[PDB]
């Protein structure tokens, strides 16, 4: 039966990515005073399938200057990690209950970087190398803040498990004690996923399709869907950690539906943010996230160390 | 450099060995060795030239492998006995691997090919530190486990250090390498006796330090790095010839100076345990170690060399360099033989 | 709010651990005689 | 076996999808489309040359800060101890020392890039 | 210096908050009365079994059963 | 060299509970008040003596006291108790906060009949001073007789005879 | 050590987690705690050369608790003989060794 | 195996000339391999063939040293029956030095190695005869 | 599922082998990542979660910087991967052959004690505490804040001084 | 346990043989040092988990700390080597003999 549960956990996430594509296009359109796709389907509900089939029928590219092994194994790694991250997600009852869930998340994402970073190297081109180095700088910027933010947040939980936060947020969201941590985590999830304003790897008008310029077919489709899956994942994590929906042990479906609402709002916020602002420069990003977020992150780590103690609010171990 | 950085680095260099002593855990000893390693490099590389970069790279790469081998030995001991201390009834392979890694750390032959190069590629200071303050903690490791050690390869490493140090320093015009080969020979003398009454190891170590530090200061006082540069000393600083002579003739162990005391009592405590002919070989190659010291003090003191016309400005101007410890360290050496029972 | 909630959770944990305290001896005894049963089985087999 | 199963299944999904991408379509291979892009004209040189990066010091100190993350991360287990004062003071010392090092790097202009 | 702080709060407010929160984290534990209860709660959690003691006949401050008047009573965690 | 002395099978045959863990946790707090002397005597046997082979009858007494406990539950307060542990088993960590309306029913039934009061928050987590007719174990760990240490040199010391006997130094 | 500063000051910076039988965080005995305790209490007052021959039984017991070689060899011999018998058609295992038993509790 | 080289002393000189002979030859070949390793690692050749030629030269040279040493020792013990006499080892060491001067074309090296190897081998026999212990255990 | 740990150990061995053959730092760091993942998995197999996850995190963070630098300093026009050299390919294949042959040999020279292929999976965990809580790794590592507060001081000082060391080396 | 410990020892030995046997590059040597570190970490952690000695579990983290500091300074010296010679190769560090 575990395989049927894998189906229920895998195929709808892929449908949801494929339709986040349409939602992106239509929201960018209506924010641009235009209508997105409405031709291929009744309201464009078949444009993702058209895109996918067109990509998987285009001839791929195995250029001569490249390294085929990394070239092919990197999109595999990208999709595999983007789809494995969804596995221990409690919505409210997860598929794989791990006692160190967020460590699995962090490690899996820091390995997801290597898809971009090996694809850009195997693609023996200048723009691909630009993009790989930009990704190196990006990760160096955001990973420190990610780890310390999540540490200081779970310092009022008592564990790295994600099922425990559903009990920590039984009566209140963690957004109120920690809105600054939530802010910087949101921007970290934004720099993660290489999403705007921190695109900086597929920087169309700086790097003409960096880390993808030599990728044409289903490989490019793999990178694309991995991005659009990690987006929904990070929004799900935001709403699980901070915007804790309602558990109600009799009714888990209520948790699932409120989780759906909140993750939809956060993903729409990602698209809104893309449509609004321009791109950073990838040294402005490092300077920002080392000179504004890391001092404050350390200070709030100090505060959330002191706070369990002078409040006598230390959480429990299990 | 700036003062905060210097404070940090020198404090770390002081705490490397000081952690390595006051630490029963071998892991913390390894930590101290890594502190010394990590903090010495900014000062080997302070001038930022190819020689300094090469010296620092060679030092780092040679010391890191030895650190990893010592850590292998420690992990194997913990697996064997569930303890972070070299007991008895460990494995001789573990102990020998430890000893070889520490030999690579010190500079003993055949693990000696890195020390003259590195000492050449750095200023006169940081050769002093490298040869004195960095030999201590590696020796502390051996001192704490002297009954567990193999009397065979300890002596082979010693003898090889003596032979190679003598035959290396015989033909070096550069003084930064002569002092390194002297270090190699003296470490051979130490490690030969280390399984036999280890207090004499510390005796020879203190004697060697008290000799070398004044010598490196003597080279500092005019930035001397060559025989032809120390030969122009009767015109610049002609009041140092006496002490340089007596300290070189101490380094090469001669009787009335205290540099014969370590060799003498080491041969004594070896003859007490029937290490007769190895001791004879070491005593006889110490003479070859002495030959280039004799040539050196000939070159600078007894057959005063040609000088230059520009050396007269040096005569006009004044100096402030002797630090009031040159005299003390050079006079406790060269003159403290009758206090030998108070030394041992 | 989080102070009071975690204060209560550190009370429910005391309750649960106390249940574990009350049931330590039964599991200890059963585990003991089970291990001894298995060892006697192993020995009676090794004899033949 | 469950996590292994899920990861094997995702691996199979990706490999089957790439097999489809490579052996379904029609190919017309020739050297003018298999040679590198570089925006219309051909490369003046190779991409496998030294790429002078200008945040190397920030990369090293990211490595050190990752080690500091490692040291800080056992706190959700440390806080349940009985003392609560040695750990308080040691966490304060650790964080303050990390931030002091960051301030030194900032003032000595390591966070800036080599222009 | 008040004007320097009034400047540094407009230009570079991020570092002001960092230093202030650092000082606050250090200072508030000294001030609070609820700080001692953290160690006591960590000490009350019985992860390990409480091993009984043999009756010498000279242990009057120890109870001979769980629900006796003796022992460390946890009525401060309740109705805190 | 020496053999291990193990009991026989009939020395391990017990009237056992054959009962699940949720139903067990639901009655734990009363099984800590009642059936406590036997449990704690068994613990003192098992910890004072490090041999399970020398605490078997104590374990059988633990089992028997638990059987009598659950039988007194099966005579009065069987159905409220069934309701309680049946709601409790639904959880994944078997928590009490989700089943708190049934605790009241179970405790009221078992306080009316059998007069059992529930322990407070921290009553079961303190040493509890049991007595017994057993003797103390003499030399647990079966420690062998230690070797005697090397003797101390007794005496108020004096100068070295002829000073330092080094080579030719007189004093 | 070389510079016994900790004894000179009474502190214990690192000499309280040298060996297994030393104060684990929550009082969980490391395995062979008893054997290491016994070896260390036999080798006390004595130093070295004499403890290496007057507490050899205890060191052997500890070495067999920790690295656990004789039990490996014993079970290997048993399994070898059992395989030999089962290939000779002489031995059949009982119900409670092929996975068909009445579980105890 | 250490027993194979310790079997040099189970029967005295003048007996089993062949056994002692290629024992000592194996010993010399071992030491020559060590020397070749050190001479190829440090100061390498312009090609692996030159390096292997160097190794073979060193090794067969040292093997010749050891072969002539053992032959001459057991012969001069067989002739002029005196196994407890280091002069046989001296004569064998001189034969070794003369072979070193043959393979390395120099009479100066020949006489040098003769004197030095002969004194060394005589001291070796005096040590084996009187009970000298290189690499002693600490006793005091 | 008993040869799990031997498989993981042998894969770690192969990874370190291909590392020791020293191809370009790209494929070398790929081998590092594979071997660190495998080390995390075997540490999990022995009951250790936090240490393995931290291995993987720290080595990922390091290999990222290694890629950044090797694209800047340690790059050739022809990076010389494994198969580029018939000699290095032969050494790799010979290393795998010698792994297999030496394991088969040590499976014969001694019955058991070095490598046990017949008895495999029987000796992994060695006296688990079947009833336990507050038992995992993380408690020991968190003892750096209590009962091991020297390791924390000394590592913190290492990193603090490392910052200054790096600034001065790069200056 | 004994099998995997043997294999980890052999892996350390291979990484040691590597870092001893140089090639043109240097970062490969530093990577061999990292592999040695990894193998020693795994052996220490496996021993601590086998013996259930939680008091020694702070030791592998210290190993990682100091080892990544070693890698950091090695990488700094690598930057210096490149700035001087421009090509990262080890066969250019041959001017100290004179
Ligand atoms: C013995 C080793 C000697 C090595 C050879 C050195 C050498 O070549 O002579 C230098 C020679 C160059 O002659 P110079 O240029 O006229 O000398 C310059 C003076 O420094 C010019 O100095 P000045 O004229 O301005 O002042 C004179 C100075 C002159 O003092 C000196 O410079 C030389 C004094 C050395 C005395 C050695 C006595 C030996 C005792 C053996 C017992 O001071 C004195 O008056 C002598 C005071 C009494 C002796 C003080 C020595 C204290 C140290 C004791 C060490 C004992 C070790 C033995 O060549
Ligand atoms: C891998 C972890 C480390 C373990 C040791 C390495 C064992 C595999 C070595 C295989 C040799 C690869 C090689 O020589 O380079 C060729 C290639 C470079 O290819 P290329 O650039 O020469 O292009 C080849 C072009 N065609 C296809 C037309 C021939 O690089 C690699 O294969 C190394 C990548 C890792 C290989 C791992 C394969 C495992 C299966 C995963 C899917
Ligand atoms: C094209 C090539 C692409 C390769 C893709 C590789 C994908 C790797 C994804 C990153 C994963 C890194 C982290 C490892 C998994 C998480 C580890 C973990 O902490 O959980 C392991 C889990 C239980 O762990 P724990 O919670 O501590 O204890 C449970 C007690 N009930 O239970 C376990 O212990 C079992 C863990 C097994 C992990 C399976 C790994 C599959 C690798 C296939 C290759
Ligand atoms: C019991 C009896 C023992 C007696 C022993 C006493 C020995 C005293 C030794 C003193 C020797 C000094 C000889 C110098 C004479 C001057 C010769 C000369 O004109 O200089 C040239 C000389 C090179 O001459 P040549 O050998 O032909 O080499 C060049 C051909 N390519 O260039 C030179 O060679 C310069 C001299 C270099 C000296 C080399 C090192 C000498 C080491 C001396 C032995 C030390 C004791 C060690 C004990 C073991
Ligand atoms: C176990 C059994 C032990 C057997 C011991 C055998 C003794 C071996 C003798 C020492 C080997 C010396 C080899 C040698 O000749 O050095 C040559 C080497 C440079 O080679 P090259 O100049 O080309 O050759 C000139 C011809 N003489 O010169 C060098 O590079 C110096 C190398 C010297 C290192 C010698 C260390 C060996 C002793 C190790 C002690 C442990
Ligand atoms: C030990 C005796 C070594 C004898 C030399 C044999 C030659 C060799 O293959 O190793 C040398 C090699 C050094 O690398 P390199 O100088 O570049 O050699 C030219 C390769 N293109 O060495 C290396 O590059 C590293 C080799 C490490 C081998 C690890 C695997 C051992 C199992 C086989």
């Amino acid at each position: 039966m575990f395989f049927i549960n894998i189906l229920t956990l895998l195929v709808p996430i892929l449908i949801a990515m494929a339709f986040l594509t349409l939602v992106e296009r239509k929201i960018l359109g209506y924010m641009q005073l235009r209508k997105g796709p409405n031709i291929v389907g009744p309201y464009g509900i078949l444009q993702p399938f058209a895109d996918a089939m067109k990509l998987f029928m285009k001839e791929p590219m195995r250029p001569l200057t490249t390294s085929m092994s990394l070239f092919i194994i990197a999109p595999t790694l990208s999709l595999t990690l983007a789809l494995s991250l969804w596995v221990p997600l409690p919505m409210p009852h997860p598929l794989i209950n791990l006692n160190l869930g967020i460590l699995f998340i962090l490690a899996t994402s820091s390995l997801s970087v290597y898809s971009i970073l090996w694809s850009g190297w195997a693609s023996n081109s200048k723009y691909s190398l630009f993009g790989a180095l930009r990704a190196v700088a990006q990760t160096i910027s955001y990973e420190v803040t990610m780890a310390i933010i999540l540490l200081s947040v779970l310092l009022m939980n008592g564990s790295y498990s994600l099922q425990t936060l559903i009990t920590t947020q039984e009566h209140m969201w963690l957004l109120l004690p920690a809105w600054p941590m939530a802010m910087m985590w949101f921007i970290s999830t934004l720099a993660e996923t290489n999403r705007a304003p921190f695109d900086l790897t597929e920087g169309e008008s700086e790097l003409v399709s960096g880390f993808n310029v030599e990728y044409a077919a289903g490989p490019f489709a793999l990178f694309f869907m991995a991005e659009y899956t990690n987006i929904i994942l990070m929004n799900a994590l935001t709403t699980i950690i901070f915007l804790g929906p309602l558990y109600y042990i009799n009714l888990p479906e209520l948790y699932s539906t409120n989780f759906m609402m909140e993750a939809l709002l956060l993903s729409s916020t990602f698209l809104w943010i893309r449509a609004s602002y321009p791109r950073f420069r990838y040294d402005q990003l490092m300077h920002l996230l080392w000179k504004n977020f890391l001092p404050l992150t350390l200070a709030l780590c100090m505060w959330h160390i002191s706070l369990p103690i002078f409040t006598a609010g230390v959480p429990p171990y299990m | 450099m700036n003062p905060i950085t210097l404070a940090i680095i020198y404090f770390t260099i002081f705490l490397g060995p000081v952690i390595t002593m006051s630490s029963t855990n071998l892991m913390l000893m390894w930590v101290g060795l890594e502190f010394s390693l990590l903090a010495i490099i900014p000062m080997l590389i302070n001038k930022k030239n190819p020689r300094s970069t090469e010296a620092a790279t060679k030092y780092f790469v040679t010391q890191a492998t030895a650190s990893m081998i010592i850590l292998l030995a420690i992990v194997l001991n913990y697996k064997q006995l569930g303890t972070w201390m070299f007991q008895q009834q460990t494995n001789g392979l573990i102990l020998n691997m430890t000893l070889m890694a520490l030999s690579m750390k010190l500079g003993l032959a055949p693990f000696h090919f890195w020390l003259p190069e590195v000492t050449q590629g750095i200023p006169l200071h940081m050769g002093l530190i490298l040869l004195t303050w960095q030999k201590i903690a590696p020796l502390s490791i051996l001192i704490q486990i002297y009954p567990l050690l193999n009397s065979t390869i300890i002596l082979m490493l010693a003898i090889t250090s003596i032979f190679m140090g003598a035959w290396g320093g015989l033909n070096q015009t550069q003084m930064r390498k002569i002092m390194a080969y002297s270090s190699i020979a003296h470490m051979g003398w130490m490690l030969a006796i280390l399984p036999y009454n280890p207090s004499l190891t510390l005796l020879n170590l203190m004697i060697y330090i008290i000799l070398t530090a004044p010598m490196f200061m003597a080279l500092m006082l005019n930035n001397s790095m060559t025989i032809n540069s120390i030969s122009l000393l009767w015109n610049k600083t002609p009041a140092m010839l006496t002490m340089i002579s007596l300290m070189l003739l101490s380094l090469g162990g001669l009787p009335p100076l205290t540099g014969f005391l370590p060799k003498w009592i080491i041969i004594t405590e070896l003859m007490k345990n029937n290490c007769l002919i190895m001791a004879t070989l070491m005593a006889m190659m110490a003479l070859l170690n002495l030959f280039f010291y004799t040539r050196l003090i000939y070159s600078t003191s007894l057959t005063m060399f040609p000088t230059n016309n520009n050396s007269k400005m040096m005569t006009h101007q004044t100096k402030t360099k002797p630090n009031l410890m040159f005299s003390t360290l050079a006079i406790m050496s060269t003159m403290t033989l009758p206090l030998a029972p108070q030394l041992i | 709010r989080m102070m009071r909630w975690n204060q209560e959770r550190r009370r429910l944990l005391i309750e649960d651990l106390e249940a574990r305290i009350a049931l330590m001896p039964l599991f200890q005894a059963e585990k003991d005689r089970r291990t001894l049963q298995i060892l006697r089985e192993n020995l009676e087999e090794e004899a033949i | 076996m469950n996590l292994y199963t899920v990861i094997f299944i995702n691996i199979l999904l990706s490999l089957t999808l790439i097999l489809v991408a490579f052996w379904l379509p029609q190919m017309n291979l020739y050297s003018e489309k298999a040679n590198p892009y570089e925006c219309g004209f051909d490369p003046t040189s190779s991409a496998r040359l030294p790429f002078s990066m200008k945040f190397f010091l920030v990369a090293i100190t990211f490595l050190l800060f990752d080690l500091e993350i490692a040291l800080l991360l056992p706190l959700p287990w440390a806080i349940q101890t009985i003392k609560t004062s040695t750990m308080m003071i040691m966490a304060f010392i650790l964080v303050t020392i990390l931030s002091l090092g960051l301030a030194y790097e900032w003032t000595q202009k390591g966070l800036e890039w080599t222009e | 210096i008040s004007a320097f702080l009034k400047n540094a709060w407009a230009k570079e407010p991020v570092l002001v908050v960092s230093f202030s929160v650092w000082g606050l984290a250090i200072i508030m534990p000294m001030i609070s009365p609820y700080t001692k209860y953290a160690s006591m709660i960590n000490k009350a959690t019985p992860y390990n079994y409480p091993v009984p003691v043999r009756d010498d006949g000279n242990m009057p401050d120890v109870p001979s059963h769980p629900q006796d008047p003796l022992g460390p009573s946890l009525d401060w965690l309740k109705n805190l | 060299p020496g053999i291990v002395e193990l009991p026989t099978l009939e020395e391990l045959k017990v009237e056992e509970v054959k009962v699940s863990s949720a139903v067990l946790k639901a009655a734990a707090h009363h099984y800590g008040a009642q059936c406590d002397k036997t449990n704690k005597e068994f613990m003192l046997c098992r910890w004072e003596e490090k041999d399970p082979r020398r605490c078997l009858k104590e374990g059988k007494l633990v089992n028997g006291c638990a059987l009598n406990f659950f039988r007194q539950i099966k005579s009065h307060c069987a159905e409220p108790f069934t309701e309680y542990w049946t709601c409790l088993d639904y959880s994944n960590m078997q928590l009490f906060r989700h089943c708190r309306q049934q605790q009241a029913k179970f405790d009221q039934c078992v306080l009316d009949k059998l007069g059992w009061v529930r322990p407070d928050l921290g009553q079961l987590s303190k040493v509890t001073k049991v007595k017994t007719d057993r003797p103390l174990p003499e030399n647990p760990y079966h420690s062998r007789a230690r070797p005697e240490p090397n003797p101390v040199i007794e005496g108020d010391l004096k100068p070295a005879k002829h000073g330092t006997r080094f080579f030719f130094w007189t004093v | 050590p070389f510079l016994d500063i900790q004894k000179k000051l009474g502190i214990s910076l690192d000499r309280h987690f040298m060996f297994l039988s030393a104060e684990q965080p929550y009082k969980n005995a490391a395995r062979c705690h008893a054997f290491e305790k016994e070896w260390i209490e036999c080798a006390h007052g004595i130093g070295g050369t004499r403890a290496k021959k007057e507490c050899k039984i205890e060191f052997d017991d500890f070495e067999e608790c920790l690295l656990r070689y004789k039990t490996m060899r014993r079970m290997h011999d048993i399994k070898k003989q059992r395989e030999k018998l089962m290939k000779e058609g002489k031995y059949t295992p009982p119900p409670h060794h092929s996975g068909r038993e009445e579980p105890r509790p | 195996v250490k027993r194979f080289f310790e079997s040099y002393h189970e029967v005295p000189d003048g007996t089993q000339c062949h056994r002692k002979t290629y024992i000592t030859t194996a010993l010399g070949g071992i030491c020559g391999i060590i020397g070749s390793a050190y001479s190829v690692s440090l100061n390498p050749a312009d090609s692996t063939l030159e390096a292997v030629a160097r190794v073979g030269r060193y090794t067969f040279t040292a093997a010749a040293i050891g072969a002539m040493f053992g032959l001459t020792t057991c012969v001069s013990a067989q002739v002029r029956e005196k196994p407890d006499d280091p002069l046989n080892y001296f004569i064998g060491g001189c034969a070794g030095g003369l072979t070193l001067g043959a393979r390395t074309h120099s009479y100066g090296t020949a006489a040098m190695g003769c004197v030095y190897m002969g004194t060394a081998a005589a001291l070796f026999k005096i040590g084996k005869l009187e009970g000298w212990e290189l690499f002693p255990t600490p006793k005091v | 599922m008993n040869n799990y740990i031997f498989v993981l150990s042998s894969l770690f061995l192969v990874g370190c082998l291909g590392l020791a053959l020293k191809p370009s730092p790209i494929y070398g760091g790929l081998g590092l990542i594979v071997s660190g993942f495998v080390g995390c998995l075997m540490v999990l197999g022995f009951g250790g979660s936090f240490l393995g996850l931290m291995v993987f995190l720290i080595y990922l963070g390091g290999m990222l910087v290694v890629f950044g630098y090797t694209t800047a300093m340690a790059t050739e026009e022809y990076p010389e991967t494994w198969g580029s050299n018939w000699l290095i390919l032969g050494f790799l294949v010979l290393g795998v052959i010698m792994e297999v042959f030496l394991i088969c040999v040590l499976n014969y020279y001694d019955e058991v004690g070095v490598i046990n292929l017949d008895g495999l999976g029987d000796w992994l965990m060695y006296e688990v505490d079947d009833v336990g809580v507050m038992l995992e790794g993380g408690i020991g590592v968190a003892a750096m804040y209590s009962c091991a507060t020297w390791m924390m001081v000394v590592a913190g000082w290492s990193l603090f001084a490392g910052i200054f060391i790096i600034i001065e080396i790069t200056r | 346990m004994p099998s995997t410990f043997f294999n980890l020892t052999m892996a350390f030995s291979l990484s040691l043989l590597g870092t001893l046997m140089f090639r043109s590059h240097l970062m490969s040597t530093l990577l061999c040092l990292e592999g040695m570190v990894l193998s020693l970490f795994i052996m220490t952690s496996v021993t601590s988990l086998n013996s259930n000695s939680m008091s020694s579990m702070p030791i592998p983290i210290t190993i990682l700390v100091f080892a990544a500091c070693e890698a950091a300074v090695g990488l700094a010296l690598l930057v210096k080597v490149s700035n001087t010679y421009g090509t990262d190769y080890v066969q250019n560090l041959n001017l100290l003999q004179c």
